[PDB]
DNA sequence: GCATTAATGCATCCGCGGCCGCCCTGGAGAATCCCGGTGCCGAGGCCGCTCAATTGGTCGTAGACAGCTCTAGCACCGCTTAAACGC
DNA sequence: CGTTTAAGCGGTGCTAGAGCTGTCTACGACCAATTGAGCGGCCTCGGCACCGGGATTCTCCAGGGCGGCCGCGGATGCATTAATGC
């Protein structure tokens, strides 16, 4: 993931990122830095609490 | 062509890495069950606060660090880089224990 | 035919001789002028009783005996019978000094 | 039929040829330092409150000031060996 | 091993500092009244936490020219054996 995040900040190396559900709990300090346009939630009965 | 370090390099950067860190190297749950394990046969059905566990772990960690430094100097006196059991008995006995 | 002992015999009977004796091994007059010499530059024109000199000589003698025993065990750890300066620095530093 | 004798099927002996490994120099690779970049959270400021410090009075009480005494430390002189020292 | 300098010890004349005892007098223990500085509560925002970008220095990487071998086969000595002449 550090190798994925070494071409991440300054240029636009991707138009859409695929991040799992449980990885944002650990990497929430890192994914909050970059601004996003769309964030979608698949099968949203997990975040219902 | 694999890239491997010679024996003796990673220990130095581990000294540089951990000697700059003030964090605790022992986890809270095995020290918790260990403290409760020693506290089992002394007095049954005791309670421990959220504090006073990192104090025992802190004095155990720093006292064991100073014991590893005195034992390390004892192994230095033996003109070698390896720590032995007689170095721990020597540096343990010569401190008044 | 001269009669001479091998090296290592007279030290053992000196251990047997002096270890059975409780007398002081330091004379009273060089310890007197030494105590007055250290007492010269602290406070001028002092007086010393007839007591309190064999107490300093007694604690100096017994403390130096225990230091020679710990330093002797330190030289034993080096797998030799000779005492060295690094043994005195080792056994002196490892006692908390 | 038997000796012998040349042919010949192997004989060990000799001679020629192949086997590379260790110092010196070709740089390769990633760990660290430092400077931004933005989200996070507890240090301290502000307020409400509130209680032992402060001030003064009372009262009695041990500590410094002599006072006097007394007694072992100080400085010393001279036999008498005895550890310290040089080698 | 032999040779010396100096403590141990017996005895001496002192004194100056150690040591037990009255006086009173500063001077601290014990007690009311005020309050103001310090302590519980709070809620913010600028320094702190973590990591990218990039330069820098860290720390290891694999090929290149100098020696003395053993592996093996040709040989052609030896011994045999059937041809063959007696």
């Amino acid at each position: 993931r550090k190798e994925k995040r070494k071409g991440w900040n300054k240029p636009d190396a991707f138009h859409v990122c695929i991040v799992s559900y449980q990885l944002v709990v650990q990497d929430q300090h890192s994914f909050k830095r970059k601004r996003w346009q769309y964030m979608v939630l698949d099968e949203a009965h997990n975040i219902k609490n | 062509k694999p890239h491997r370090y010679k024996p003796g390099t990673v220990a130095l950067r581990e000294i540089r890495r951990f000697q700059k860190s003030t964090e605790l190297l022992i986890r809270k749950l095995p020290f918790q069950r260990l403290v409760r394990e020693i506290a089992q046969d002394f007095k049954t059905d005791l309670r421990f606060q959220s504090s006073a566990i990192g104090a025992l772990q802190e004095s155990v960690e720093a006292y064991l660090v100073s014991l590893f430094e005195d034992t390390n100097l004892a192994a230095i006196h033996a003109k070698r880089v390896t720590i032995q059991k007689k170095e721990i008995k020597l540096a343990r006995r010569l401190r008044g224990e």
